């Protein structure tokens, strides 16, 4: 209604301000440091 | 009875030293991770392998760590 101070009143957050991830972009960095990891397990079955 | 309280530096994970990955109770966010690494049911079954994969991510911080940087995709 009508106010003259201190509306005390709770808001929603702004509409498509939460972005979101999609596109068909390669593999994470934590991902390739595990294909890392497991190469010098592969690696070593042939080799001392 | 109960489990153990020492994975505190780990995460949920079906994983086991014996048979490995227990693909009935293994999560999804572990399965994700595994595949864009290129492995299959064989090596995630092979108690030896699986032990390598495992390794890495009671490394990192667990299931919640390597979660943490696959998000950034």
């Amino acid at each position: 209604g009508t106010v003259n101070f201190k509306p005390s009143r709770p808001a929603p957050p702004p509409p498509t301000s939460g972005q979101a991830s999609g596109a068909s972009r390669p593999l994470p960095p934590i991902a390739q440091a595990l294909k890392d990891h497991l190469a010098a397990y592969e690696l070593s079955k042939a080799s001392e | 009875g109960s489990h153990m309280s020492n994975f505190q530096h780990i995460g949920h994970v079906g994983w086991d030293p014996n048979t490995g990955f227990d693909l009935n109770n293994l999560d999804p966010e572990l399965k994700n991770l595994f595949d864009m690494c290129g492995i299959s049911e064989a090596q995630l079954k092979d108690r030896e392998t699986s032990k390598v994969i495992y390794d890495f991510i009671e490394k990192t911080g667990g299931v919640e760590a390597v979660k943490n940087e696959l998000r950034r995709q």
